[PDB]
């Protein structure tokens, strides 16, 4: 199969910026080519077709290049409504796709605001602790959550999750879960999460002692 | 107008099948052909195969033996089926109207979910706050299928709000957040309710997060 | 001097107007003009005519008649909304020469309010305007390297052209500067053919001359002096060729700093060519929804009259158009064929003709298909029997299973029973389609808890068809 190699995988840009993202292909393709616009929860959206087509109702700042192997998209003018993921597609032999292009926008660096949660004796009482740390509205993406249970470092025993780019402030969040066993979490009493961030000199410890309350 | 609407989401045992339907509106249906593009969580897109006008199918080399694509003519009704379902079959499937150099039109997509699990509500822990601003949250623990949908004071507090996208967790259920920044002055006045709601399960929970 | 009609030195036209530009001479006539295909060129004995139907902006220029054995006329079309006439957005001169930024004004009338503008305002840059010809930057200086644009006062309000280019290269010490026209030449014995090497440089004092199988040859140069730049000329004019004048020519060009050479090969034949060769085998064999190029090559002499790619194959004759090509006396077709539907299987033909014949090179296109397969029950002779019919390229072959329970597909714990037909009766097996199988299993009894599948398998994949009473 052709493959499809997208740059670069991350974007960060503002509105009225220049961006291109450029796409190569293992093999000639002509200009069986396509451009894909993608936002969360949604379908993808064709924007230019035949290499540099633009497709029914796609505004003039979308334009698309190339023949061969190397292609790129242009957005002249960055709206708004442009931050999305961008996917290639060849349509030479059996359709793939780029692994796609993330489009962010670029912000002043934020801290994140870290919060830990005890787990609740609601919980405990079915026989499982879920320590949660909070790190609240951050720039960039980039950020770092070690947990340490009496000052020993945790491998396999945490989950994380990030939330999409705030449509007001542009900022990011992050939840990380800590699941430990009744019996497993009695058995220590310091619970600490550690961020790492960009808006950070150093990294930022938020803890408790079970029990003390 | 020019449309292809799919069927809603689907929930398999590894080992069964599932038939997803795509029906179109605002064009001539048998004037082009079909395809079947799906998308992993958190992952690339990924050509399945093609229905022609004429009734044949070109399947994508990783499903053929395993995948089949059919039409209704009469109905404007797209079918794909997939059997021998595995987890890594748990995706969002999409039908595109193929115009053999592009995908011009595509269907809303059918979020199909391969687990061993079985249909579990939720239980629904508080984060209580600590001590500027303050958070507090909700833990929705230990639920199956996806999705649940989480509100604060029904609707009346929005501001700050981060409900975090589920996890999936070993034991196969899943698991989510949903935090509040409220001011520190406001936790001894005003009330904070989380409303869970898991329909797969008809669980509606209503979590009050006070102060320990 | 041949004699133009109309017989007026400039004309203005509106768009979509029809114009005929008519030259007569004592003999033969020749044109030269910057747009096409705009004009459809008329030429006989004594004429030659520039015509068109719909006058457009891009039909502005210097319209020039020579008789070899000169005239000139300017054709303005004004268009309303487009003043310039762009002939070149690249435009490349050394340090010190004079820069001409071809943007040709669609109307005489604006000439007045007519700018140069630097995508906006240059720095310390000299120019001229002329409404034939465009702006000249005088005396090109290494920092006037940008992208100009060409302003036209239209309703008192500015009116841009697209972007020209200049690029002024510095002027570097070496051997003068070469050329050889043409890069390759191919005559038949007897034909006319015409070798011209030239050489430029800042100084006056240089050597050129041109050399045939590295024996100079004795050419009266052509000395002048044009563009801050002095040049000689040497024009090799071979009233009729023969198999003496084949071979390298060199244009050898020498000063204080150096000696300088540049090649070309004339190739003389006996008669007109015309060779067509492929590196692709004319059997091609692919998986269906594989995309594919059948690419022919092209050595012919004289040019081209014609040429085509044809669809005889056996199906709906959808003709190309598709069809690409790149490079002139060498030239590549290619026929692209993306994302191959089953239809597009069988004979693909190119053709190319020239005035030595006409040649074709036929491909033929055979594709590949995984099994697609089909179990009914059927009743042969009073027998109650299972028919299974399997379809794909190549041949596939078919296995029948038994299993315990109703299922998509028999797995090796509800398995009871296993049939092998590697080689079943063969249905069909047509050039450019699908061969079908067909294989039978009577079944004196059938159960209710079970299943009966079908799957069939080749080289490309496995299809499967599971029955159910
Ligand atoms: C591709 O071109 C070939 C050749 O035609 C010539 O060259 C082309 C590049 C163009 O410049 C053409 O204008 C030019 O004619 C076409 O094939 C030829 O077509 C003619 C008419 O269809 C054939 O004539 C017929 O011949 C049979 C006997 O074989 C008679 O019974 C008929 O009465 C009739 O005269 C001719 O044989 C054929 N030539 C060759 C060399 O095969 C071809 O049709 C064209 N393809 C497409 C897609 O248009
Ligand atoms: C059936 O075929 C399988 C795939 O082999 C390919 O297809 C067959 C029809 C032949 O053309 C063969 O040369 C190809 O490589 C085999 O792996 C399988 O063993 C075959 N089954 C039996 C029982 O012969
Ligand atoms: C030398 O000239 C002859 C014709 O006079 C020609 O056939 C031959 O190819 C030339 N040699 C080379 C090396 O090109």
């Amino acid at each position: 199969d052709i493959q499809m190699t997208q740059s670069p995988s991350s974007l960060s840009a503002s509105v009225g910026d220049r961006v291109t993202i450029t796409c190569r292909a293992s093999e000639d393709v002509n200009t069986y080519v396509s451009w894909y616009q993608q936002k969360p929860g949604k379908a993808p959206k064709l924007l230019i077709y035949a290499a540099s087509n633009r497709y029914t109702g796609v505004p003039s700042r979308f334009s698309g290049s190339g023949s061969g192997t190397d292609f790129t998209l242009t957005i002249s003018s960055l709206q708004p409504e442009d931050f999305a993921t961008y996917y290639c597609q060849q349509s030479f032999s059996y359709p793939t796709f780029g692994q796609g292009t993330k489009l962010e926008i670029k912000r002043t660096v934020a801290a994140p605001s870290v919060f830990i949660f005890p787990p609740s004796d609601e919980q405990l009482k079915s026989g499982t602790a879920s320590v949660v740390c909070l790190l609240n509205n951050f720039y960039p993406r980039e950020a770092k959550v070690q947990w340490k249970v009496d000052n020993a470092l945790q491998s396999g025993n945490s989950q994380e999750s990030v939330t999409e780019q705030d449509s007001k402030d542009s900022t990011y969040s992050l939840s990380s879960t800590l699941t430990l066993s009744k019996a497993d979490y009695e058995k220590h009493k310091v619970y600490a999460c550690e961020v790492t961030h960009q808006g950070l000199s150093s990294p930022v410890t938020k803890s408790f002692n079970r029990g003390e309350c | 107008q020019v449309q292809l609407v799919q069927s809603g989401a689907e929930v398999k045992k590894p080992g069964a099948s599932v038939k997803v339907s795509c029906k179109a509106s605002g064009y001539t249906f048998t004037s082009y052909d079909i395809s079947w593009v799906r998308q992993a969580p958190g992952q690339g897109l990924e050509w399945m195969g093609v229905i022609w006008t004429d009734g044949g199918t070109n399947y994508a080399q990783k499903l053929q033996g395993r995948v089949t694509m059919t039409t209704d003519t009469s109905t404007s009704t797209a079918y794909m089926e997939l059997r021998s379902l595995r987890s890594d079959d748990t995706a969002v499937y999409y039908c595109a109207r193929d115009q053999r150099l592009y995908f011009d039109v595509w269907g809303q997509g059918t979020t199909v979910t391969v687990s061993s699990a079985s249909t579990k509500g939720p239980s629904v822990f508080p984060l209580a706050p600590s001590s500027g601003t303050a958070a507090l949250g909700c833990l929705v623990k230990d639920y199956f299928p996806e999705p649940v949908t989480v509100s604060w004071n029904s609707g009346a507090l929005t501001s700050g709000v981060h409900t975090f996208p589920a996890v999936l967790q070993s034991s196969g259920l899943y698991s989510l957040s949903s935090v509040v920044t409220v001011p520190s002055s406001s936790l001894g006045t005003q009330t904070y309710i989380c409303n869970v709601n898991h329909k797969p399960s008809n669980t509606k929970v209503d979590k009050k997060v006070e102060p320990k | 001097i041949p004699v133009i009609e109309p017989s007026v030195p400039e004309l203005v036209v509106k768009p979509g107007a029809t114009v005929t530009l008519r030259c007569v001479g004592n003999g033969s006539v020749e044109w030269d003009g910057p747009p096409s295909p705009h004009w459809t060129l008329y030429s006989d004995g004594s004429s030659s005519i520039l015509s068109t139907n719909n006058a457009t902006f891009q039909n502005t220029g210097t319209y020039r008649c020579t008789e070899p054995g000169s005239a000139a006329i300017h054709l303005y079309v004004k268009d309303p909304a487009r003043p310039w006439n762009v002939l070149a957005q690249e435009v490349v001169v050394f340090e010190d020469q004079d820069a001409l930024l071809p943007c040709l004004l669609t109307d005489p009338v604006l000439e007045a309010g007519v700018s140069l503008v630097r995508v906006p305002l240059m720095r310390h840059t000299n120019y001229s305007f002329s409404p034939w010809h465009g702006f000249t930057i005088h005396r090109a200086k290494f920092i006037q390297s940008q992208d100009y644009q060409c302003s036209a006062l239209m309703g008192g309000r500015k009116v841009m052209s697209i972007s020209i280019r200049l690029k002024v290269q510095k002027v570097i010490p070496g051997p003068p500067a070469l050329t050889l026209v043409p890069a390759e030449l191919v005559r038949i014995r007897g034909e006319a053919a015409q070798i011209v090497c030239s050489a430029s440089s800042v100084d006056v004092n240089f050597d050129v001359f041109l050399q045939h199988n590295n024996t100079k040859l004795a050419i009266p140069q052509q000395s002048d002096f044009h563009n801050n730049r002095y040049q000689k000329v040497l024009t090799l004019n071979l009233d009729q060729v023969d198999f003496q004048h084949a071979g390298n020519y060199s244009c050898v060009a020498s000063n204080v700093q150096g000696k300088h050479s540049t090649s070309m090969f004339f190739r003389v034949v006996e008669s007109a060519y015309l060779n067509l060769s492929s590196e692709q085998n004319l059997i091609q064999e692919v998986t269906v929804g594989e995309g594919l190029n059948l690419k022919v090559m092209v050595e012919a002499y004289p040019g081209l009259q014609g040429f085509n790619w044809t669809y005889l194959g056996p199906f709906s004759d959808h003709q190309p158009e598709k069809l690409a090509n790149a490079t002139t006396y060498r030239h590549t077709f290619t026929l692209s064929l993306p994302r191959l539907k089953p239809s597009e299987a069988g004979r693909y033909s190119f053709l190319a003709r020239n005035p030595g014949g006409w040649r074709a090179l036929t491909f033929e296109l055979t594709l590949r298909y995984p099994p697609e397969v089909s179990v009914i029950w059927t009743f042969i002779n009073g027998s109650g029997t299972l028919l299974c019919a399997a379809s794909g390229y190549p041949q596939p072959n078919v296995t029948w299973l038994q299993c315990s329970g109703h299922t998509d597909r028999c797995d090796e714990a509800q398995v009871l029973q296993v049939w092998d037909d590697p080689y079943p009766e063969v249905l069909s097996q047509e050039p450019f389609h699908k061969v079908t199988v067909q294989s039978l299993l009577t079944v004196e009894t059938l159960e209710h808890n079970q299943t009966y599948e079908c799957r069939a398998h080749n080289s490309v994949g496995s299809g499967s068809w599971a029955f159910i009473p």
